RNA sequence: AAUG
RNA sequence: AGUAGUAACAAGAG
RNA sequence: ACCUCUGCUUCUGCU
């Protein structure tokens, strides 16, 4: 009965399979290349590579974050006492007067002698947090008899093009610093030789992550989300000042307290998990917002003073932004240290795959080298259209930065983009292994990929890097067509 | 008394008329329903609820009673508990600082009898503490996913039988109908009632710990090396995919696990040493430095009375009185004379299926024992002939009769299979069929005793014919003799006849053979105890993937000397002492033809100057065996080279394989998943050097694919061509080449 | 001017060996906001669109509009068609029975023997269930209990006999009841006078009455499936709807899924119900079998496949024929039992949801339009997409706010029977004696197809015939997601085979946090998770020790228990520092009391109290291990044993930990949001139950460990146990001659 | 060899 | 405003 | 009622 049902079905019901070649691999996302669309702005929570911390040396202790911010501002009292706003950049639907009044309220409340960091509900605080903006719930008959109450058209994300700052963040966060912001606790003493091997390998794998800038940014995010969740559940009907802090250790062991800004919490009676609490963040920086003004249309920037780092005069700008979060993003911000593991294991497995080829441990022989083995190098960059190799530790920092940008710029667009471009990665891999892959409907694959590229900066720069990497994979495959040369 | 309090509480509950209707209407089964009635809800995101709730004021609930009142309302400003009672427990709600107040200033309770309740945990810690660690080695490890026991047990019982044991230990007045498990487990029940004597731990925790230490947890885990439970509890720190750690736990290792690990060790030593030159020397050499987890191999060979075939050969090689004691489950046999031979045959079994069971040529005689019953047995192929059993307990006679019926592979037991017997795993790996038949007929042998075939009994004054109840009758089963005399079962241990040759064959004092090196099993299994070789090159006693990867790593490391003294020296490179461990995993019917093919390929590459360095690495380790040709003075032609074990253990000659892949774009070799960069060891023009010159034996490349020779030719077609002939050949998918033989 | 490209790692490492860097599983999983009525109406529209060329009719039971695609016309294009032909399905099942003889009879007999000894309390083990009495989603043991206590008011007593078969008999006999009485809750308002404005104080108290519905209303409530949105689903941009069935289909879906499990366990190609390393061993054996079987010179290929529209394009009318084909040699009563779940699934009625919200932006007002009132408003007051959906829902919209959904199996609940149908598609292996052979692997909607043939064109001909064959059974293979390469690397259920299954550490990365049971269980769960990922998922020693450090840091910041010599502040650290100054054995304190972390790789499998019992103060170990601490409470054995963790891909898996019951085994408070709703009487209704059960375990102490069996009342068993206890008290001197008279007089009253 |  | 993204929150209830 | 409850507790019908 199957042979007779297949003999009478139409010949139009088929897979129509097409043999995949390199020429069928067009670049994904052409609309990110055209210049009519605006370039994608900065929409992260806190500043990442444009950050600037106000250091203050301490003696390896803990204290209240109010007293930490109070001492860090007492050191830099010139920036604390500046009561004259020099407006540089203003967001469109913002209020430069209300945001400067809120900054002065945060400074005057974080620097008094009371132990309470609560903020009074003035008109500028009620504007910046948003008070009475929820709609009234009326009954269904009173609204069914109405004719003006229509169902709203829900907003679709915009379409943006490649902004040049995402490459700048990727380049700057992968570079080493001299500070160590990690707070890794102790484990038990070692008895088995596997524990000694793990500790010796951790002393390589953890320092490279620890000195880079991305770990400092990660710890800033983790500590701010922890204190913000605690103050959201603790004091619900209160506006509270929450200082953005981090504790940092230099190369000689002297601790410091970096204060990156202040942040106001709204009124968080968060019942549902997707309910939003409004956070108004004021953050210090030294980056002129008019160099790259297509990056900050969401920020209101003031110029509040100048600093002398060693002998040079860097300006200090204040970036003010209304923002928001929910309980789910705060919970995933507390669990944001796991970007270590996904970066460490993927490299550590590689080290283990070296050791089975060589018989001994190859962590020093991959990070630094030895008498026999050369150091390990990976293609990791691009300079003037050519390749750039780097060390094992630079590749570890690059994967750690990638796994941090998965958290910071991570929404449903990134989920859909990764899940739909993984198939295209596996098709490119099947072309590289000379397995000879076949596709049935390739344009459906591209059409399913391209619907998630709307306004996420990591998705647009990932499409840009995929096009660049695919162009590098096409021109290197020409030695595979030249085999047997008949 | 606590009885009149419950009667007063029952008189109290009858006044609540809702509780009166609930007590009168709900049956005792439906209690299991109404216990789970609440106003709660299974939280779909519990980590978010914990992080959100720990920041609140009073996130916990207290049990209502006198112990929650000992926590004060506040402690130095910190409000510990509040007056708002909970919905579920009807007790007060406390903060998480009340837990630390209890741990710091609370009442001190009587923790008497604590180390006897959690004795499984303290025994786990004792096995960790009294342990020793060894070296850690880096190298390939092939893990096999096997169903193993997670934690060791006090006594392994079925879960209903263990539930009956726990109900007899803890709640004896509610055990219900008595089973026969109470009489078997009476000393365990008395011991476990002595140990849990005066403790105040609630009986639900005692039942959880007793169920933890009696009921087995068996799961699928990746296991390489040791699979006993004291090693499965440290499997996370034992070995990985690319490293191994030598470890020996505390306590005391068993005897069955010691004997099985000794059998695995002797089988591996014999399986390595057979393909060697002067096999007895390497057999004694490897056997002298083998350690079964704490102790040398000779101590286990001189202390344990078992071991099947390979153990006798290693015993007589070290110098030891052999013990020819087989153990078919619980059937302890010892041969007298007779030498069977194992050969696979597709038995068409009784339920209507085909199984490749091994049957034995020859005619054999045994002294058999099961439990406290003994006997003598004599058989041939699929034919139970004689069975003279001594008189003992009835069910022990039953077990011995069933085991001797199963052992002889008699067709009245093959066709007597009428039931549900699964000769395969749920994960689709091979179970041993004879042990399946043995475990089936140990319970349901009424079909066997129905269709076994009856006859009359010998009516001598010393013999007694048996019915199915093992009593005196005459409608007897065919071939069962019950004499009242003695038999002296295992006392006649006397054979001072080791006298081994080179090829590991135990030749007797008369002059014949009783054991052979072509007699051991081929079914490699994982040892229960960890097994170490304190030697250089332990890896030669490894699996197929490990041997392939280590041999290819060794060829790759020493590539310059091999290639230079192959271009200069002629016939030293093949007979190399590092390739015996590679012929240890090639089947002995194919290894000589493989060697002739690979030697002809490499000779063809060196004579006319076309050299593919990937083909050299690929077909170098196959060259060690002495070659076998065809009858035309021509070698064989192969498409793949098949190694021992599995179906993915093959080396494709033309394309890549699982075990061997080569990428010419990146110049990267892949051996078993590991990537060795060949960049810097290949020549200059080796990407325009022809590939079909190194594919067949005596077949160069004559040009591009031409349709005047017809279609592609297979290996049997190329094996029957004239010398000086053109043909067409597909190398891999996309490269057809016109090829001249010779 | 060097610019970093993170894809360039794939130049040096293969992609399958670096696939953990292609999973963004540290970001937030996408949650749905607001209603899920749009996705429900989209599911209804897409289900009736893929089967609109079949037989339409109006049911003479309920009145709804039913569509029948089975034995409909053959498709003419590559749209997803649900027109499954019956003869093709029966020929596939007959070839599957010929390949495995005796399988169907053995599976049916095992399922019947398992049904004959199943109790009603098996229906308390599935998380949320649609309650028809209150028309909501409830826990299963409350939906079941309300069903039983409402069945008692109608002379339906299949729950007293204790078996599952009399309860299912009363379920299918309640469909013939002309009226149904149940317990519902209304509200009565009340005036309180005071000194106030705008009148008086309004006190509306909810109280419990008996509400009665008609026959057809009860039949429509029994066939209903409530619908929600799938929250926290990774790997998709746009959301989808899920369903939840009532308690009157659970007893039958239990037996049909048990029968399909007995079939799936014995098939070499079903990747179900196996899981973990058992699934890895089975699929590795299958691939290694099919790789050593290609012809010499022939080409083997592997299709990495996905199935599009799997839930909408199947049919209960095909599953009815499958349960009539599999149970051929069974008794007639079992054939009537196993043919009720596809009958209730072929007549199901989708409840839509919460409706849509209409807002006035100028006046800043909003209101929630429910699903009965969806069409009591002009369609020009919806947006474009919702108005387009409401134009197409209208031929299937029941007037009480639900929708008729006859074709398609919404959200599943037949994940092993659809696996059986896919395996029956896989076992045909050839059409028309052409020179190829296929086989493959099949989980619930996920396949992997291996084809051995002469050359690649014959392989694509075999793949084309597999596609056309699967069209005949209702299996619409996706084309935008399936691809095909040579044999040696593929993907199946997020497992990536490249000459062996590679490790994917990222998919187990969200499970590495604090699990959230209590302080005692979370440390055991965390160390067990690190241990299991060292064994299974390829985590090395350095990453495992980094995971120990990160877990103890997250544990301390979650539970607010830092070290005592640290100087952190808080309401709990003020007493942790007091504990640190009093304790001499400071290395014996737990981590939850400010002690040091003591774990490393060698002791991940030992509990924390057992690791530190020989280092504790006797006062600290006395207070921590108190027999009667007020934090532990009334214990059940699975609460001590297990805790449920949900993976990022798949249903929830319970894992079992080892922990000592100390003062850190506390329980969180009950969510008190019910104190303001209309369900406050269900508080009292719970605390009427609990007292009774808390007396029962007083009389029968084994009731927590053993399940109590018996058809007698709960008062008779307790009265007999108390009478025997009093008799054996007076016959041992442990009572008086007067207190025995008091006890026996009270029992004479009872 | 197992222990579902 | 803003978070966000096919629909919500920007407190709800008495 | 500058009073109280709530922070995962589900809205067919009482509306
Ligand atoms: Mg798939």
């Amino acid at each position: 009965a199957i042979e007779r049902n297949l003999a009478r079905m139409s010949p139009l019901v088929s897979v129509t399979p097409k043999k995949l070649t390199w020429e069928d691999l067009r670049p994904i996302g052409p609309h990110i290349y055209n210049h009519e669309l605006p370039e994608v702005p900065y929409n992260a929570f806190l500043l990442m590579s444009d950050e600037l911390g106000l250091a203050n040396m301490t003696e390896g202790k803990s204290k209240k974050p109010k007293t930490l911010a109070k001492e860090c501002l007492e050191k830099y009292s010139t920036l604390r006492d500046q009561t004259d706003p020099i407006l540089i950049m203003k967001s469109e639907k913002a209020n430069e007067n209300f945001l400067w009044k809120l900054w002065r309220d945060c400074v005057n409340t974080i620097s008094n002698e009371e132990m309470s960091n609560e903020l009074q509900k003035t008109n500028y605080a009620k504007w910046a947090t948003g008070d009475g903006l929820t709609y009234q719930k009326i009954m269904k008959e009173v609204a069914i008899d109405d004719e003006t109450m229509c169902q709203e058209e829900p907003k679709i994300p915009n379409k943006c093009r490649v902004a040049a700052w995402v490459q700048t963040e990727m380049n700057l966060l992968s570079t080493l610093t001299s500070k160590r912001a990690l707070d890794l606790p102790e484990i038990g003493p070692d008895v088995a030789p596997v524990e000694h091997v793990g500790s010796e390998r951790r002393k390589y794998f953890v320092n490279e992550i620890n000195y880079c800038k991305a770990s400092t940014v990660m710890m800033k995010y983790v500590l701010f989300h922890t204190s913000l969740l605690n103050e959201s559940n603790a004091s619900m009907g209160k506006y509270k000042v929450i200082p953005i802090t981090n504790r940092v250790v230099n190369e000689k062991g002297e601790s410091f307290d970096m204060l990156y800004g202040l942040a106001v919490k709204g009124q968080s009676h968060l019942r549902g998990d997707t309910d939003v609490v409004t956070v108004v963040t004021f953050e210090f920086s030294s980056t002129d917002p008019r160099v790259d003004s297509g990056k900050w249309p969401k920020y209101t920037v003031f110029r509040i003073g100048s600093l002398f780092v060693s002998g040079r005069e860097k300006s200090v700008y204040l970036y003010c932004r209304v923002n928001g979060t929910n309980k789910i993003q705060m919970k995933w911000g507390m669990e944001a240290r796991r970007c270590l593991l996904q970066s460490m294991q993927q490299m550590e497995a590689i080290v283990e795959q070296e050791s089975s080829i060589q018989g001994y441990d190859m962590t020093k022989a991959c990070f630094k080298g030895d008498r026999v083995n050369s150091p390990k190098t990976f293609s990791i960059g691009t300079q003037e259209g050519k390749l750039v190799k780097g060390s094992f530790g630079k590749a570890l920092r690059v994967i750690f930065t990638k796994c941090l940008m998965h958290y910071v710029f991570g929404n449903a667009q990134l989920e859909g983009f990764s899940a739909e471009s993984r198939r295209l990665l596996l098709l490119i891999q099947a072309l590289k292994d000379r397995k000879g892959p076949w596709v049935f409907d390739l344009e459906g694959m591209y059409s399913g990929i391209e619907e998630c590229i709307s306004n996420n900066p990591w998705v647009i720069q990932s499409a840009y890097w995929f096009n660049e990497w695919l162009g590098f994979e096409k021109e290197g495959s020409k030695v595979l067509e030249s085999v047997d040369e008949i | 008394g606590m009885t009149l309090a419950k009667i007063e509480l029952l008189k109290q509950l009858l006044r609540d008329n809702e509780a009166k209707t609930v007590l009168k209407q709900t049956t005792v089964d439906q209690y299991n329903i109404i216990r789970k009635f609440n106003t709660s809800r299974i939280e779909k995101n519990p980590s978010l609820r914990m992080k959100w709730a720990m920041c609140s004021n009073f996130p916990l609930a207290l049990t209502k009673g006198d112990m929650a009142n000992r926590i004060p309302l506040e402690y130095k400003g910190i409000q510990l508990k509040t007056n708002a009672e909970d919905i579920g427990t009807k007790g007060q709600m406390c903060s998480i600082a009340a837990v630390t107040w209890w741990n710091t200033y609370g009442p001190i309770g009587d923790t008497e009898g604590f180390e006897r309740v959690y004795e499984s945990f303290f025994l786990r810690k004792m096995r960790l503490d009294n342990a020793t660690w060894g070296r850690i080695t880096f190298g390939p490890v092939e893990r096999v996913r096997k169903r193993v026991l997670l934690n060791p047990l006090t006594k392994e019982m079925p879960p209903d039988e263990a539930s009956n044991v726990i109900m007899e230990i803890l709640f004896p007045k509610e055990a219900g109908i008595p089973r026969e498990s109470t009489w078997i487990h009476r000393e365990l029940i008395k011991e476990k009632r002595e140990k849990l004597k005066g403790t105040m731990i609630t009986p639900i925790v005692l039942a959880y710990m007793l169920e933890r230490e009696l009921v087995a947890r068996r799961r699928f885990l990746p296991v390489a090396g040791a699979t006993s439970a004291e090693f499965i509890e440290m499997l996370h720190c034992l070995q990985g995919e690319n490293w191994r750690q030598i470890y020996h736990p505390g306590g005391n290792k068993l005897t069955e696990s010691r004997s099985q690990s000794m059998i695995v060790a002797c089988r591996k030593i014999i399986r390595r040493s057979i393909v060697a030159s002067n096999p007895l020397e390497l057999a004694v050499e490897i056997a002298n430095k083998t350690v079964i987890d704490t102790e040398p191999l000779k101590s286990c060979l001189a202390a344990i009375d078992g071991g099947d075939v390979a153990c006798d050969i290693i015993r007589a090689a070290l110098g030891l009185k052999i013990r020819q004691r087989q153990r078919f489950g619980r059937l302890e046999l010892k041969r007298i004379s007779g030498r069977g031979f194992k050969n696979d045959e597709e038995i068409l079994i009784g339920n209507g299926t085909i199984q490749k069971i091994g049957i034995w040529d020859g005619e054999e005689e045994f002294h058999v024992r099961c439990g406290e019953c003994r006997g003598i047995l004599k058989k041939s192929k699929m034919k139970l002939e004689k069975l003279l059993i001594n008189s003992a307990k009835k069910e022990d006679m039953r077990d011995l009769i069933i085991l001797c019926m199963v052992f002889s592979q008699d067709t009245r037991m093959f066709q007597g299979v009428r039931g549900e017997i699964n000769f395969l795993n749920r994960a689709g790996q091979l179970l041993s069929p004879m042990y399946q038949l043995q475990r089936y007929f140990l319970n349901r042998s009424n079909d066997l005793f129905d269709q076994w075939g009856y006859e009359e009994s010998p009516k001598a004054s010393e013999l007694h014919g048996i019915n199915e109840s093992m009593n005196a009758s005459d409608y007897t089963l065919k071939g069962v003799v019950v004499t009242r005399n003695v038999i002296d079962d295992f006392s006649s241990t006397e054979t001072e006849k080791v006298s081994i040759t080179k090829n590991l064959s135990l030749i007797k004092r008369t002059g014949e053979v009783i054991m052979g090196a072509n007699d051991v099993s081929e079914l490699e299994s994982q040892a229960q105890l960890m097994i170490t070789y304190d030697t250089p090159k332990m890896w030669e006693m490894g699996t197929t993937k490990e041997l392939v990867q280590n041999t290819y790593q060794w060829v790759l490391k020493n590539l310059v000397t091999l290639k230079a003294q192959f271009l200069l020296g002629k016939e030293d490179m093949f007979q190399w002492d590092a390739f015996e461990a590679f012929e240890s995993i090639i089947p002995q019917k194919m290894a000589g033809q493989y060697s002739g093919f690979a030697r002809a390929v490499l000779k063809q590459m060196r004579d006319q100057e076309v050299m593919k360095t990937d083909q050299f690495i690929k077909l170098l380790p196959f060259c060690f065996s002495p070659p076998k040709l065809r009858s035309n003075g021509e070698p064989y032609q192969f498409l793949k080279l098949v190694l021992k074990g599995g179906g993915e253990n093959f080396i494709e000659v033309r394309k890549g394989s699982p075990l061997f892949s080569y990428n010419p774009q990146t110049e990267v070799l892949t051996i078993c998943g590991r990537m060795m960069s060949l960049k810097g060891k290949i020549e200059d023009e080796e990407r325009n050097r022809s590939m079909g010159n190194a594919v067949l034996a005596g077949f160069l490349v004559s040009g591009k694919y031409d349709p005047d020779l017809g279609d592609f030719k297979t290996i049997e077609e190329l094996e029957k061509l004239k010398p000086g002939e053109k043909a067409n050949i597909l190398l891999y998918q996309g490269k057809p080449v016109k090829v001249v033989k010779r | 001017g060097m610019n970093i490209n993170p894809y360039f790692l794939f130049i040096d490492v293969p992609i399958q060996a670096a696939i953990s860097t292609t999973f963004p599983y540290t970001g937030v999983p996408p949650y749905s906001h607001g209603t899920g009525t749009g996705y429900t109406i989209d599911t209804v529209i897409r289900t009736h669109e893929y089967s609109n060329k079949g037989k339409q009719y109006i049911s003479d039971v309920t009145g709804c509009t039913m569509v029948d695609p089975t034995n409909g016309p053959l498709p003419e294009d590559n749209e997803p068609s649900a027109y499954a032909q019956l003869d093709c399905v029966l020929e596939a099942l007959d070839r599957m029975d010929e390949e495995h003889p005796g399988l169907f009879q053995a599976a049916s007999q095992n399922a019947m023997e398992t049904l004959m000894v199943t109790t009603v309390d098996k229906l308390t083990q599935g998380r949320q269930t649609f309650d028809w009495t209150v028309c909501r989603n409830q826990p299963a043991a409350t939906a079941l209990n309300t069903t039983i206590t409402s069945f008692r008011l109608n002379d339906l007593n299949g729950a007293d006999k204790g078996g599952l078969i009399p309860f299912c008999q009363d379920i299918i006999d309640s469909l013939d009841r002309p009226e149904m009485t149940f317990f519902s809750v209304k509200n009565i308002k009340k005036k309180l006078p005071a000194k106030n404005r705008k009148g008086f104080l309004i006190k509306r108290i909810p109280m419990k009455v008996k509400d009665k519905i008609t026959k057809v209303e009860y039949i429509k409530r029994a066939l209903s499936l409530n619908t929600m949105t799938k929250d926290a689903e990774r790997g998709k941009l746009k959301r989808r709807a899920i369903a939840t069935a009532g308690i009157q289909i659970r007893g039958f879906v239990l037996v049909v899924e048990n029968l399909a499990k007995n079939i799936c366990e014995n098939l070499e190609q079903s990747g179900l119900p196996v899981g973990g390393n058992e699934k890895k061993a089975k699929l590795s054996n299958a691939v290694a079998k099919m790789l050593s079987n290609c012809p010499p010179g022939g080409i083997s290929m592997t299709v990495t496949g996905d199935n599009t529209k799997w839930n909408e394009c199947l049919n209960p009318r095909i599953f009815l024929a499958m349960t009539e084909r599999i149970t051929r040699d069974s008794p007639i009563w079992f054939r009537d039992f196993c043919s009720i779940a596809p009958v209730l699934f072929s007549n199901k009625i989708a409840r839509l949801g919460k409706g849509f919200m209409i807002t006035s932006k100028t006046k800043r007002l909003k209101a929630q339009i429910p699903c009965p009132d969806l069409f009591s408003i002009p369609l020009e007051r919806y947006n474009e997409e919702t108005r387009a959906k409401l134009k197409k829902l209208k031929p299937f919209f029941n007037e009480e706010g639900t929708a008729s959904l006859s074709p398609g199996m919404m959200m599943g609940m037949f994940n092993m029977l659809s696996t059986v149908l896919g395996v029956a598609a896989l076992g045909i292996k050839n059409i028309g004696n052409k020179e190829y052979l296929w086989d493959g692997l099949q989980s619930s909607d996920d396949f992997a197809l291996f084809v051995n043939a002469k050359d690649e064109e014959t392989c694509m001909e075999g793949i084309n015939d597999f596609y056309r064959t699967c069209k005949l059974l209702g299996i619409n293979m996706s084309k935008k997601k399936s691809y095909c390469n040579e044999t040696g690397m593929f993907e199946f259920t997020s497992m990536f085979y490249r000459d062996g299954f590679v490790s994917n550490f990222a998919m187990e990365l969200p499970s590495f946090g604090v699990a959230g049971v209590n302080e005692s269980a979370d440390m055991a769960i965390g160390m067990t998770i690190i241990k299991n990922n060292m064994i299974n998922n390829g985590m090395g020693p350095a990453t495992a020790q980094t995971a120990i450090q990160l877990f103890i840091a997250d544990y301390r910041y979650t539970y607010k228990c830092h070290r005592g010599d640290s100087k952190v502040e808080g309401k709990r650290m003020k007493i942790i520092k007091e504990l640190w100054e009093n304790t001499k054995g400071r290395d014996g304190l737990l981590v939850a009391d400010g002690g040091p972390n003591i774990y490393n790789l060698r002791n991940l499998h030992i509990p924390e109290i057992v690791l530190k019992y020989n280092l504790m103060d006797p006062e600290y170990k006395g207070r921590l291990l108190h027999p009667q601490n007020p934090f532990v409470g009334h214990l059940s054995i699975e609460g001590i044993k297990e805790a449920d963790i949900t993976p990022a891909h798949g249903p929830v898996k319970k894992m079992d930990y080892d922990a000592v019951s100390g003062t850190h085994s506390w329980r969180t408070k009950r969510n008190r949001s019910i104190l303001n709703t209309d369900q406050r009487n269900m508080i009292l209704e719970e605390q009427c139950y609990a007292k009774c059960c808390n007396l029962f375990e007083a009389c029968f102490n084994s009731a927590s460990y053993r399940k109590p069996v018996g058809q007698h009342s709960m008062l008779e068993a307790m009265a007999h146990r108390l009478r025997m206890d009093a008799r054996l008290d007076y016959e041992s001197g442990r009572m008086s001659k007067d207190d025995f008279e008091k006890a026996m007089a009270h029992l004479g009253e009872i």
